[PDB]
């Protein structure tokens, strides 16, 4: 009953359609390749290769590709070795999610390939950079990556904290870091206000890396003959979210001017139902101005009224 | 100054084992909670242990551990004996080098509990590194060692601490031990001269002595009758061991580029570069009296003028 | 130890084979999806499929999730997993999604373990079965909230002279940290002050005695999209495991050696030592000697005439 109550859109994965908008500082495979190779290597019979991330991934031609557009979700039964990987001694790396409109954004799960980052945070941008928020703080040591920054268990739902749970040391087999803005039990209820909407509601994600872990052979040099053996590499990054309509349509219709006959893109732009008007539907369209615009739940329309 | 280029040190180097299961003719080991993987039909949830036998999978010995590419050997089912909790794993590198960290990674059993890592140099003495329980509780009654609270760290350069975070049964299939001597220290970034032979060694064993055990054996103990226990109860419990890489430096004080190995003496060491001098590049050549010989350090290369 | 007596006129204590409690039987589930047409997807990282949305039928054994597929041989080519019902059902309740094993006998378990096929549950628990329609008591809380949904101590201990028969609760598996193939295990021996010397505890063996079990999936891990209430976001949260483990033998008290299913479809003790019972609880009545006793790893246990 969308007419006669509250339908709202359907969450789906971003990363699908949007894997060409994607940005980092750190991406081997450049004009001069160079090996990359992390100890305790198993399933391969070589020891390691060389990164060529000259060419978007493929099958058989570009095996070896590790463009950070290029990597997807388990699409394919391929996903086992496909990836970006980072370069040798790099402390500091940032990856960004780039959004045509806001979004909403509840959770991103990322699949590490070598060790989960030392150091772990998220950056929140709900007006298109203008400023840098925070979700939680990650870190294999609280004090010594993020000091002044309290450690345990939950105290407040949008309150800033740094976990040790998904910093371990033991990651090798596509281990991942669970992340959750909102909590599956301390939340008390759904306010729908703007707290949590300007809190919750995204213009472009972004993910820095602060620490990488160390097995204690690096730091007694500095030379660039070893660094190779500590990196960052994501086997896969999947972020869910939906189209934000104030709870009016169930889905969302594809953006204009875009011609991607593929089924899985999640879109931004609500049509407008229950006498209203806007990109978002924010706005009470013609003739139905008498009552001021209020949000739709549960199985209350809420429809703009005739003049 | 310049350190020689990282080599897996457990690749090229000989490994012993003080007992593997198959080398006293067929043996029968089931996996510890879960049925073995369907190949062969097999109701009765033991694949063969062998040592002499035709099938490349049925034998597990320990020539698999390392030079295997992804292979794993066994420790004995306790069926054959109680004795068989104490195995021993020895690495000979046949050179001292400088250890910074070791990785053990089970195969189809739960990391061991109780297991040590001494450190050999002159081949008779062994100095533990870190100690490992079952819980934190075990390293004060077995071992007398505070466990570290927390993450693990290091209050002393020298300190030895008593971990159970790797010995936790979660990780039943392909366990992974992480090992590091140098991160958490208090001079973690410029090695100190105490820590260089507490990381430096030649042998380094891997002595493990109690099995992580879910109770089963618990349930069916018989003190009196030491040699007369259920075989089905404890074919379960066996150690294995998949993967023992290691990797290190050459002492030689960081006055190289690499570590090639010498068809002439058939050992592996650095060469005597940056205007050093003596076979190990441990001493200044004649002529630089007026500086004694020191070793060099990070940032600067330490000529000996 | 399938012998009562060896060589010696006496004969000795004789223990069943440690066969596993859940092969080849019939598991009773509250739930179970396939008669509905109804479809659900999450994250496709468990398998590698390209969408995952496909349906849950009865009618197709190569798409049913029901009972059937949780217990098996658990080959690693290819694992069955039973599947609940979706979140489209409401599963958060005062109540549970309980599913329970009936084995007709009381049974020596030792330890319980489960395969999590798509992501361990924030707050379950798995119970026991004293007697056949007895009450139940539980072996572990795991969850986040045990101060909330059980109303018990986060990792809470039992001290020594304690309460040892009495569970706990603890935060082990509470995030979901594998999202494939969680290893979830409880043994029955876990903490007990007394499991040293078990065989002399009498509280801990008959404690340690099981009919039934069952599993109380209490509360099911959510990412946090339950707040928005899309049809996507409701199919997307299920149960699925793929193995049930549990360890256990035919307990007899120690004084038969194989349990047979008679012309009566129940299983039975064949009790030696002069003694018959579901357990061999009674010895037979001209052999009413001595007061019955459990069969000691020392003693025999045996009823003289
Ligand atoms: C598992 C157990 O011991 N008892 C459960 C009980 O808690 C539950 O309310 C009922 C229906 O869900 O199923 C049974
Ligand atoms: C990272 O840090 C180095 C030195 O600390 C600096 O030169 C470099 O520009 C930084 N890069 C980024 C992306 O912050
Ligand atoms: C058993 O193995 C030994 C070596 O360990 C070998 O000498 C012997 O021939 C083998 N027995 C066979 C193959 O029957
Ligand atoms: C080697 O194993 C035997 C049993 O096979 C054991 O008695 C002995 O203690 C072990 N070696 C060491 C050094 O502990
Ligand atoms: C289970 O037991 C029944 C009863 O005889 C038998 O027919 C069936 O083959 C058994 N199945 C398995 C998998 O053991
Ligand atoms: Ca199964």
């Amino acid at each position: 009953g969308c007419a006669e109550g509250s339908c709202y859109p359907a969450t789906g994965d971003l990363l699908i359609g949007r894997a060409q908008k994607l940005s980092v500082t750190s991406t081997c495979g450049l004009h001069k390749p160079e090996p990359y190779c992390i100890v305790s290597h198993l399933q391969e019979d070589k020891k390691c290769f060389i990164c060529n991330s000259q060419d978007p991934y493929h099958e058989t031609l570009n095996p070896d590709s590790h463009l950070i557009e290029n990597v997807v979700t388990t699409f394919a039964p391929n996903r086992l070795k496909i990836w970006w990987q980072s370069e040798n001694g790099v402390e500091n790396v940032t990856i960004q999610l780039d959004l045509e409109a806001e979004f909403h954004f509840t959770h991103l799960i990322m699949t590490f390939k070598t060790f989960r980052p030392a150091a772990m945070l998220i950056e929140r941008s709900s007006d298109f950079g203008k400023t840098w928020g925070v979700y939680r703080y990650f870190a294999y040591d609280c004090e010594a990556s993020f000091p002044g920054i309290s450690t345990g268990p939950m105290k407040k739902v949008d309150d800033i904290i740094c976990d040790s749970r998904y910093s371990d040391i033991e990651p090798s087999t596509e281990g991942e870091v669970i992340f959750r803005a909102l909590d599956p039990a301390f939340k008390i209820e759904d306010p729908y206000s703007p707290r949590i909407q300007n809190l919750l509601k995204i213009t472009n994600l972004r993910i820095k890396f602060v620490k990488l872990h160390t097995l204690g052979d690096n730091l007694l040099d500095s030379r660039m003959e070893i660094r190779e053996k500590y990196y960052y590499a994501v086997y896969d990054m999947v972020v869910r979210g939906n189209c934000f309509c104030y709870g009016h349509a169930s889905e969302c219709a594809p953006v204009d001017g875009f011609n991607e006959e593929v089924e899985g893109m999640v879109h931004g732009h609500c049509m407008c139902r229950h006498n209203t008007k806007g990109l978002n539907c924010e706005l009470c369209m013609d003739f139905y101005h008498d009552l001021p615009w209020r949000p739709a739940e549960g199985r209350n329309s809420n429809a703009c009224k005739k003049c | 100054g310049l350190f020689p280029a990282i080599l897996n040190l457990a690749t090229n180097a000989h490994i012993s084992a003080n007992a593997t299961c198959g080398e006293k003719g067929p043996e029968m080991f089931c996996k510890l909670v879960e049925h073995v993987p369907g190949r062969p039909v097999r109701h009765a949830q033991c694949r063969v242990c062998d040592g002499n036998s035709t099938n490349p999978r049925e034998r597990h010995p320990i020539s698999h551990a390392i030079d295997g590419t992804n292979n794993w050997w066994q420790s004995p089912s306790i069926q054959n004996g109680r004795e068989y909790h104490w195995v021993t794993v020895t690495l000979d590198l046949r050179q001292v080098f400088q250890v910074a960290y070791i990785i053990i990674k089970a195969a189809n059993a739960p990391r061991p509990g109780n297991w040590i890592l001494e450190r050999s140099v002159d081949g008779v003495k062994f100095k533990p590194w870190q100690y490992y329980a079952v819980s934190d509780t075990e390293c004060l009654t077995r071992y007398k060692i505070t466990p570290r609270r927390g993450p693990p760290t290091y209050r002393a350069d020298n300190e030895v601490i008593c971990t159970s975070y790797y010995s936790k049964l979660v990780p039943l299939e392909h366990g992974e031990i992480h090992t590091s001597l140098i991160n958490g220290r208090p001079s973690a970034d410029d090695p100190s001269p105490q820590l260089l032979e507490f990381t430096s060694a030649r042998y380094i064993r891997l002595r493990l002595q109690r099995i992580r055990t879910l109770n089963a054996d618990l349930m069916t103990l018989s003190h009196r009758d030491l040699r007369d226990l259920d075989p089905i109860v404890t074919r379960r419990y066996y150690y294995s061991i998949k993967d023992i890489s290691v990797g290190g430096m050459c002492i030689c004080y960081g006055h190289a580029s690499s570590c090639p190995w010498d068809e002439e003496a058939k050992q592996l060491q650095c060469q005597c570069e940056h205007n050093t001098c003596g076979e190990s590049c441990d001493r200044c050549c004649p002529g630089y009296h007026q500086q004694p010989w020191r070793p060099g350090t990070i940032s600067s290369g330490n000529e000996c003028e | 130890m399938d012998e009562c007596t060896d060589e010696g006129g006496r004969p000795q204590r004789c223990m069943p084979e440690f066969v596993n409690a859940a092969f080849n039987v019939t598991v009773v589930a509250t739930n179970t999806c396939g008669t509905p047409p109804e479809e659900y997807c999450v994250q496709t990282g468990v398998t590698g499929v390209t969408k995952s949305c496909h349906l849950c039928d009865a009618g197709q054994p190569h798409l049913q999730h029901g009972a059937a597929f949780l217990t098996d041989y658990n080959n690693q080519a290819d694992t069955t997993w039973w599947q609940s019902q979706t979140m489209l059902a409401g599963v958060q309740y005062p109540s549970s999604i309980n599913l329970t094993l009936h084995l007709g006998k009381a049974f020596d378990i030792t330890y319980v373990r489960l395969k999590f096929h798509t992501s361990r549950p924030e707050s379950f628990a798995i119970y026991k079965r004293t007697w056949e329609d007895g009450p139940w008591i539980p072996y572990q809380y795991y969850s986040g909230s045990c101060e909330n949904t059980y109303s018990k101590a986060n990792r809470g201990f039992i001290r020594t002279g304690g309460d040892e028969q009495q569970a706990l609760c603890t935060d082990e598996f509470s995030d979901i940290s594998p999202l494939t193939g969680g290893n979830v295990a409880f043994s029955t021996l876990e903490g007990r002050p007394s499991a040293y010397n078990f065989d002399n505890s009498p509280v801990l063996q008959e404690w340690v005695t099981a009919t039934d079990i069952s599993v109380t999936l209490n509360r099911l891990n959510t990412f946090g999209d339950e707040v928005f209430n899309d049809p996507k976001v409701l199919k997307s949260y299920y149960y699925a495991i793929s193995d049930f483990a549990v360890g256990g033998r035919c307990k007899c008290n120690g004084h038969a050696s194989e349990c047979m299913k008679n012309e009566f479809d129940k299983l039975v003790c064949n009790c030696k030592h002069n003694t018959y019972g579901v357990d061999c609880e009674k010895c037979l009545p001209f052999f009413n000697d001595r007061p019955w006793r459990r069969a000691t790893a020392e003693s025999a246990s045996e009823c003289l005439p």
